[PDB]
This record gives structure tokens, C-alpha cells and sequence, in this order.
């Protein structure tokens, strides 16, 4: 839901350590910079994408 | 002073498919590892 001069918090699944990714909020779109670091556990008990 | 005269009559308790009830093996010991899974079985009976 959106309103006017406000902000949203999004939870964001991937593999890469350097993240560049484009959201695509309603239909415009933004750049996301994130430098994601590795997890503690090398084996997970859930597949996937 | 006969050859193959014979006669026939039916019989009780005939073969008939029913279901039974068994059990299921203990679960093991189970200790995980780098791409390998560890398990400690103790089978009380051949477990395949």
C-alpha cells in the first residue's frame, strides 16, 4: 500500500555477493545496491530458486 | 469297475485378500555435515 512521501520495507532472497538489482514498484522501477555477505550454514534443509 | 466317473462338492474357508497391520523401524541418529548425512541404525529386526 502506498500513500505519498513515504517508505516500504522489502525482505529480498539471492545468490551473488554483489547485488545490483531493478524493483519494479507499481510501474516504475528503482536501483538497488547491496553487498550481501555469506551464511553460517554450507547445507539448508529447503530448495530454492 | 469304473473308469472316470467321479463327482465334486465345494469347500469352507477360501483365499481372500485383507489387510494387516505391521509396524515401522525406529528412527535413527541422524547428525548432518559438510554435503554429508550421518545415521545411526539400530535395527531390532532385518530393516532394509
Amino acid at each position: 500500500e502506498v500513500e505519498g512521501n513515504s517508505q516500504l520495507q522489502i525482505s529480498f532472497s539471492t545468490a551473488l555477493a554483489s547485488a545490483e538489482f531493478r524493483v519494479q514498484v507499481c510501474s516504475t522501477q528503482v536501483h538497488c545496491a547491496a553487498e550481501c555477505h555469506p551464511p553460517k550454514d554450507h547445507i539448508v534443509n529447503y530448495p530454492a530458486s | 469297475e469304473l473308469g472316470d466317473r467321479k463327482g465334486k462338492i465345494h469347500i469352507p474357508f477360501p483365499l481372500a485378500n485383507v489387510t494387516c497391520r505391521v509396524p515401522k523401524a525406529r528412527n535413527p541418529t541422524v547428525t548432518y555435515g559438510k554435503n554429508q548425512v550421518i545415521m545411526l541404525l539400530y535395527p531390532d529386526h532385518p530393516t532394509l
